[PDB]
């Protein structure tokens, strides 16, 4: 089969539309102000 | 105070940044349109104006809501909501590998 | 209301589940091969 | 001939790479998983073995498509796929200001 079988955990969040996204601006847009 | 560089000058960028991000999904399935032109425009100035992927990956965020949210009032297949995540990551793809050819390694 | 009405032209084109996406490898992974 | 460096090792880090990042989606919604070491030993060897986001993008699609895939052979909601563009998108943006960070600049 190859062993790495993908799983994931389907169906366990509760996502909409544009469901979640970059929205973790990931903490770089900090870049400027004073 | 850089040479002359206030906060506008690079919120104006942003704007730019902003409607270029923009004209790069309108134009990602264009016919005839140089998107490349949209993308090579916002990677130039993105990474020159040491615009961090933050807010390519935020504005995108906002953007992508403006679209869902017409989807909604209009009844439209939001299925197109895959251009934006190819136009995101394109983008991201795009300006990221620019950023990596700027770096002068030895060798 | 600020003039910027995003379209894009929703409901063009036709996409699947995994709907396409970084397929376009962008022409970078030639990174090596001799 | 890099110091020893066969077309091999740098499979074993795609094979390596492939898994990592396998790993990271699955840690992604761990409760106490540290997923950043997942992402930063992705993040790491990415950038250390000269890693494009094309395999990045590429192999995301793959993987992606295995899930789409079980999900329908199980009728799983398949918008659990998000997780997915935000791992695919968070991994490169992770990595991508590594390479931002690895470039040094005057001033």
């Amino acid at each position: 089969a190859m062993a790495g079988i993908i799983s994931g955990t389907p169906t366990r969040i509760s996502v909409d539309e544009k469901t979640e996204l970059a929205r973790i601006a990931k903490g770089m847009q900090d870049l400027e102000s004073e | 105070a850089m040479a002359r560089m206030s906060p506008a000058d690079k919120r104006k960028l942003l704007d730019e940044l902003r409607s270029i991000y923009r004209t790069i999904v309108l134009e990602y399935f264009n016919t005839d349109a140089k998107v490349n032109e949209r993308i090579d425009e916002f990677v130039s100035k993105a990474f020159f104006a040491d615009i961090s992927v933050s807010q390519v990956l935020e504005i995108h965020v906002e953007l992508m809501d403006t679209f869902s949210k017409q989807l909604k009032l209009e009844g439209r297949s939001e299925d197109i909501l895959l251009d934006y995540r190819l136009t995101l990551i394109d983008v991201i793809a795009h300006l990221c590998e620019m950023y990596r050819r700027s770096i002068p390694r030895e060798v």
